[PDB]
RNA sequence: UUGUGGUAGACGAGCGUUGUAUUGGAGUUGAAGUCAAAGCGUGAGCAUUGGUGGAUCCAAUACAAGUGAGAAUGCCGGCA
RNA sequence: UUCUCGCAGUCAGACAGUGGGGGAUAAGCUUCAUUGUCAAGAGGGGAAGAGCCCAGAUCAUUAAAUAAGGUCCCCAAAAUA
RNA sequence: GCGAAACAGUACCGUGAGGGAAAGGUGAAAAGAACCCAGAGAUGGGAGUGAAAUAGAUUCUGAAACCAUAUGCCUACAACGUGUCAGAGCACAUUAAUGUGUGAUGGCGUGCGUUUUGAAGUAUGAGCCGGCGAGUUAUGAUAGCAAGCGUUAGUUAACCA
C-alpha cells in the first residue's frame, strides 16, 4: 500500500510535533561540582561518599 | 552584538540535529554546556565543540562579558548531499542520499537583540521610500 | 537534423511493460542530445529580384531628391589631385567645408589615385565610381561631392 | 539565430504568483497551482459581484420589514403605499433612515399611512 | 460609488426574556423562539454578530400537538452503530423528555452554521414552573 | 440637517460637511456644483422630487476606483479571456443646503 | 441608430525575444542580470525607487528569424 | 437565405413535446418526420440535475420595475373572505 | 556548437561487434590569509593583503522548487477544490493611495488540459521547480493585396565584369 495523494509540508510537521526531545535531569556532584545526570556515578568515580572507580 | 561559529558539511543530518539544537536555544552559557554534555545523542558532541569555539571567539575576539551570553540561535542548515547506488534485488538499484548539515551557532549579550534586526529591516525600507520621494520631487521640479 | 547528429539508431528501452514513456531514439528533438527539427540551413536564398526599370526609377528619384539640395556641391580634378595623397589636407578640406560629421560621398568617373589614397583611413567618408554607387550608398551620404563629368554621365545614363 | 528564453517566462509567471499571494501553501508557491487559483478566484469575484447586488437588497428588505412590523405595518403594503403616494426612495436609504434617523423614518411612515394618495 | 450602510461592530444589546408555553403549539412556539433568538425581528440586523436576545421557556410538558400526532408521529435518533435507531412517539416525548423535544424543534429551524450553536445555546427550556434563572431579571412576554 | 439626493442613479443621505463619492460628472476640481434632484429635506419630503431644493457641493477629486480584473474562462473549452476595469469616480463634499 | 455568450473554424489589429542597418542617448558619480515594494495600461505587457551585481545597454524607423511553454506514462538537472 | 471567387471545419450526437415503425403501448432502448434546448450558453425555478420552464452574460453600481417560481422558519417576500 | 572548450571516443557498459557521458570563469596582481584564540585536526572567529574577503581556493552573477529562524495577526465544538463578496478586532505606515499585514464571523462555491452526446469524475495526463521541446527550407501552381512598365507590351535564365 502506498499514498495515492502526496502529504503536504504541514501534515509532516503535525506528525513530528511529538518528536521533540526531553532534557535529562541533572545534578551536582558533592565533591567536584561538575554536572552529572541524576542517579549515576560522576566522572571522578565518586558516588555520594563512596569511591567507585579511579579518577578518570 | 552577535558572535557566531560555523561548521560546513557536518556528517549529521539536519533532521537529527535540529532535535538537539532546540534543546539549547535561549539557554544560558553554562546551562547550555551542561545540558549538551550529558545527552546521549550523536549530534551532541559536535554541537558542543561548535558552542565552545563560539564562546571562545566571543570573549576573546569580540570582547564580550562572558556571564551574559545566551544562545541566540542554533540551527542546522541543509548541506550538500552525496549520491550512492545501493544494489537492490532482482537487478534493480536505488539512490542513497548521504545528508550533510551546515551547523551555525550564534550567541548575544543583549537580551533585546531581535529589536535591532527589525530596526535594520525598517531602515532599509525607509531608505527605499526616501529614494522614491526624492525621485518624485525631481520629476515635479523638471 | 535528427538524422545528421551522431547517435544510436536503436530503441533505448522496449516499447511496452516499462514504467518509462515510449522512446525511439536518444537524439530526438525533445532530447538533450539534440536533434534540431527544422533549424537554419545553408541553402537558403535570401535574395530578391527587382525589375530593371523599377531600379532605374528608384535611382532616378533618389538622385532627384539628393541633388539640388545642401551639401551637393560640384568637384573637379584639381582638388582631387591637390590632396597630394595626404589625409591631413583632406581633413583640412572637410573642416573648411564644414562636412566633418557628414558622411560625404565622392562620386568619381576616372578613379583618381590621390583621392583614393586619402579618404581610406577615414571610416566616415568614401569614394565610388558612377557604375558602383547604388540607392543605399546615395541616401546614406547626407552629403556628396559630384564631379562635373560624373554629372554629364548621369543625364546620359538616365536616358 | 538561436533566440533563448529568459526573463520572458519568469516575468509572466511571477505576475500570476503575485496575484495568488496569501494562499494556502503550494497554492502560492508553484506557478501552476497559483494560476489555477487566480482564474478560479476571478470567476468567484465575478459571480459574487452580481450576488452582492442581490444580497444587499435582501438585507435592506429584511431590515425595512422588521422596522415596519414594530409599528403594525407590513413590507408588502408599505411599498404599495409608497407607490400610490408617488414617493420614490431606495430601500437602502429607507433602511439607513430607520437605523440612523428614527424620527424622520417615522415621519415617512406616518404620511404614507393615511394621507390622501396624490 | 455610494454610501455604505451601518453594521453593528460586535455590539451586545442582548436582553433576557420569559415565555410560558402553557398551551402553545410546538411549531407556532418554535418559529417565534427562533426569530427571537436570531434577532431577525430587531431593527438593526447584522447577520454575523448574533444580535439576538436570550429566552427562557416555562411549562414545556404542557405544550400540545394537534391531531393524532401524539401517537402517529415519531421522533428518530440514530447512533453511529447498527440498530441504534431509537424512536419515541409524540406522547412519549410529551411525558418523558419534553424539554428535549422543544430544544430539538427550535434547533431544526436554524440555518446550518457556526453561529447556530451559540443561538441554540441561548435557549433555556424548563419542564416546570421553577427555574434557577431568576437572577437575570428576565422580562415576561406572552406567545413568543 | 440631512437630505436625500439622487446623483447618477444612486440615492445618498447627506449631512452638513459630508463627503460622498458619485459617478463621474464631467466637472473640474474646485467648482461649485448644484445637485438638483432632492427627495427629502429636513422634514418636508416631496413625492416625486422636491422643487427648488438644491444641494450645493464642491468637487474634491476625480480619481479612479481600484483595478478589477475580469478573467472569463470556459473550462476545457480553449477560452481564456482577460480584461481590466478602473471605474472613474468624483468625490464631492456638501457645503450648504439651498432653502 | 443597430449591436458586443461562444467550441471547430474564417477575418482584422497588436504585444514580446534575439540579431542586423540608419539615426540619437546612457553607463565604475555604476549597464545587463537579480530580489523586494502599498505603481501604469483593455490585453499581451510597461515603468519608478532601494538592495545585490560589476560592463555593457537603451529609444525610434525598417529588415531576418532556431521568436513566445502547463500538460506529449515528454528529455536533462535539482529537490520534496 | 440569390450568383462568382479564396479558406475552412463537420460525416460518433444527446434529451424533452408531438405522429409513427421495430420491441411487449418496456427500457435513460433502436430507427425516422417536426418543433426546441444542450453540444458551442452562464443566470433564476425545479433541494441537488447538459437537454424540462423563464431568458440570452460588453464592464462597473450596496439603484428601480418585472418573467417562470414563490411569500410560517431554514430563505427575500401576504393579506383579507 | 562536432559525441568530445578539461587528458573524449576517455571514464563506464558488453565475451564480442558495438553503445557511450558529465564536467569552463578567484582577483589588476596570489599579494592564496604570517600571527592569536577554541579545537585532536580539518575548520571556524579575529588579525593581515586587497578597492571589494558576503571576491578565500565550496572561488563571476546566484532564480525557483526545497529546508530552517524571527517581528505582526489568526488558529485546539471543528465538515474545509481552501477561494470570493461582506465583516469586527488586532499591528503598522505606503510608488498617499476611498493605505497595508492577518482574518473571529455571515452569504456563495465539486481543480487545469485531453477526448467525448455527456467528465467534480469511481475515465485519462502531470510529485514540485528550472532549462530544452512540435508549422520550416528549396523548387513550382493558384488566389488576395501593392509597386514598376504598358498597348506590336512585359521580363530575363545560364554566363561575363
Ligand atoms: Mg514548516
Ligand atoms: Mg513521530
Ligand atoms: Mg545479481
Ligand atoms: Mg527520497
Ligand atoms: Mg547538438
Ligand atoms: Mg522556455
Ligand atoms: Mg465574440
Ligand atoms: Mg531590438
Ligand atoms: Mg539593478
Ligand atoms: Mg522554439
Ligand atoms: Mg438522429
Ligand atoms: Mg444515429
Ligand atoms: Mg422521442
Ligand atoms: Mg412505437
Ligand atoms: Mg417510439
Ligand atoms: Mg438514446
Ligand atoms: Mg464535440
Ligand atoms: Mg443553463
Ligand atoms: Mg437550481
Ligand atoms: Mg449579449
Ligand atoms: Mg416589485
Ligand atoms: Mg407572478
Ligand atoms: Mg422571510
Ligand atoms: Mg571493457
Ligand atoms: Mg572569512
Ligand atoms: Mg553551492
Ligand atoms: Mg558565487
Ligand atoms: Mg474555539
Ligand atoms: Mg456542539
Ligand atoms: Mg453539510
Ligand atoms: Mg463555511
Ligand atoms: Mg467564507
Ligand atoms: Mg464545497
Ligand atoms: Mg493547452
Ligand atoms: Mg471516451
Ligand atoms: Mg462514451
Ligand atoms: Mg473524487
Ligand atoms: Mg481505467
Ligand atoms: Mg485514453
Ligand atoms: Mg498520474
Ligand atoms: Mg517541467
Ligand atoms: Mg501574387
Ligand atoms: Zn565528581
Amino acid at each position: 500500500a502506498v499514498q495515492q495523494r502526496r502529504s503536504s509540508k504541514h501534515r509532516r510537521d503535525k506528525r513530528r510535533s511529538h518528536d521533540a526531545l526531553t532534557a535529562q535531569a541533572l545534578s551536582v556532584c558533592q565533591k567536584c561540582g561538575k554536572k552529572k545526570l541524576f542517579h549515576r556515578v560522576c566522572s571522578c568515580g565518586m558516588y555520594g561518599d563512596l569511591r567507585v572507580k579511579k579518577a578518570y | 552584538m552577535i558572535a557566531f561559529a560555523k561548521q560546513f558539511r557536518v556528517r549529521i543530518s539536519p533532521q537529527k540535529a535540529r532535535l538537539v539544537c532546540q534543546l539549547i536555544v535561549g539557554k544560558k552559557t553554562a546551562d547550555a554546556q551542561n545540558i549538551l554534555s550529558n545527552t546521549p545523542k550523536k549530534a551532541a558532541t559536535l554541537i558542543a565543540k561548535l558552542l565552545n569555539s563560539a564562546i571562545a571567539n566571543a570573549t576573546n575576539n569580540h570582547g564580550m562579558n562572558g556571564d551574559a551570553l545566551y544562545v541566540f540561535e542554533c540551527v542546522a542548515n541543509q548541506g550538500p548531499s552525496m549520491k550512492r547506488t545501493i544494489p537492490r534485488a532482482k537487478g534493480s538499484s536505488n539512490m542513497i542520499t548521504k545528508r550533510s548539515s551546515n551547523l551555525v551557532v550564534k550567541l548575544s549579550d543583549n537580551p533585546n537583540e531581535r529589536q535591532e534586526l527589525i530596526k535594520q529591516q525598517k531602515a532599509l525600507v525607509k531608505k527605499r521610500v526616501e529614494g522614491q520621494q526624492k525621485a518624485k520631487m525631481a520629476r515635479q521640479k523638471a | 537534423t535528427k538524422g545528421e547528429v551522431r547517435g544510436g539508431g536503436k530503441k533505448p528501452y522496449k516499447q511496452k511493460h516499462t514504467g518509462k514513456a515510449r522512446q525511439g531514439s536518444t537524439r530526438n528533438p525533445h532530447f538533450v542530445g539534440g536533434g534540431i527539427v527544422f533549424g537554419p540551413k545553408p541553402n537558403r536564398n535570401y535574395s530578391l529580384k527587382l525589375n530593371k526599370k523599377a531600379h532605374t526609377a528608384a535611382l532616378h528619384t533618389v538622385w532627384s531628391e539628393k541633388l539640388a539640395s545642401d551639401n551637393t556641391h560640384l568637384v573637379d580634378q584639381n582638388l582631387f589631385n591637390k590632396t597630394e595623397g595626404k589625409t591631413k589636407v583632406m581633413m583640412q578640406f572637410l573642416k573648411s567645408a564644414k562636412l566633418l560629421d557628414k558622411n560625404v560621398l565622392f562620386v568619381v568617373n576616372t578613379l583618381n589615385t590621390n583621392l583614393e589614397q586619402s579618404t581610406s583611413n577615414i571610416k566616415n567618408v568614401q569614394v565610388k565610381h558612377l557604375d558602383k554607387v547604388s540607392v543605399r550608398d546615395l541616401m546614406l551620404a547626407n552629403a556628396l561631392l559630384v564631379e562635373k563629368e560624373v554629372l554629364k554621365a548621369l543625364e546620359g545614363k538616365f536616358k | 539565430m538561436r533566440i533563448k528564453g529568459g526573463k520572458q517566462t519568469r516575468v509572466r509567471r511571477k505576475k500570476w504568483l503575485k496575484q495568488a499571494s496569501g494562499s494556502f501553501g503550494t497554492r502560492h508557491a508553484s506557478y501552476k497551482v497559483a494560476k489555477q487559483t487566480v482564474i478560479q478566484a476571478a470567476k468567484y469575484a465575478y459571480r459574487d459581484r452580481r450576488n452582492k447586488k442581490r444580497d444587499f437588497r435582501s438585507l435592506w428588505i429584511l431590515r425595512l420589514n422588521a422596522a415596519l412590523r414594530e409599528q403594525g405595518m407590513t413590507y408588502s403594503v408599505f411599498i404599495n403605499l409608497l407607490k400610490k403616494h408617488n414617493i420614490e426612495i431606495n430601500r437602502k436609504v429607507l433602511s439607513e433612515l430607520a437605523i440612523k434617523e428614527p424620527s424622520k423614518f417615522n415621519l415617512i411612515v406616518q404620511k404614507v399611512k393615511s394621507e390622501q394618495p396624490k | 460609488k455610494t454610501s455604505m450602510l451601518t453594521k453593528e461592530q460586535a455590539n451586545k444589546r442582548r436582553q433576557w426574556y420569559i415565555v410560558d408555553a402553557a398551551g402553545l403549539v410546538l411549531g407556532k412556539l418554535a418559529v417565534k423562539a427562533a426569530d427571537l433568538i436570531r434577532g431577525k425581528n430587531k431593527v438593526d440586523f447584522t447577520p454575523n454578530q448574533d444580535c439576538g436576545d436570550y429566552l427562557i421557556i416555562i411549562n414545556s410538558d404542557q405544550v400540545v400537538l394537534t391531531g393524532n400526532k401524539k401517537e402517529n408521529e415519531f421522533w428518530y435518533h440514530h447512533s453511529q452503530y447498527i440498530g441504534g435507531i431509537k424512536k419515541v412517539s409524540g406522547r412519549d416525548m410529551l411525558k418523558k423528555q419534553s424539554d428535549k423535544l422543544v430544544y430539538n424543534a427550535v434547533k431544526g429551524m436554524l440555518p446550518d452554521n457556526r453561529l447556530s450553536r451559540r443561538w441554540i445555546t441561548k435557549v433555556h427550556v424548563f419542564k416546570g414552573d421553577k427555574h434557577n434563572m431568576e437572577a437575570q431579571k428576565p422580562t415576561t412576554l406572552n406567545w413568543s | 440637517m440631512h437630505a436625500i439626493v439622487v446623483c447618477g442613479s444612486k440615492q445618498y443621505l447627506v449631512h452638513e460637511n459630508d463627503t460622498f463619492f458619485v459617478e463621474k460628472l464631467e466637472a473640474p476640481v474646485g467648482k461649485e456644483i448644484q445637485l438638483d434632484k432632492v427627495l427629502m429635506l429636513d422634514e418636508k419630503i416631496g413625492a416625486p422630487y422636491l422643487e427648488k431644493a438644491r444641494v450645493v457641493c464642491v468637487v474634491e477629486k476625480h480619481g479612479l476606483q481600484r483595478k478589477v480584473n475580469v478573467i472569463k474562462h470556459i473550462s476545457q473549452k480553449h477560452h481564456l479571456k482577460k480584461y481590466g476595469h478602473r471605474q472613474p469616480y468624483t468625490k464631492l463634499k456638501v457645503v450648504r443646503f439651498v432653502h
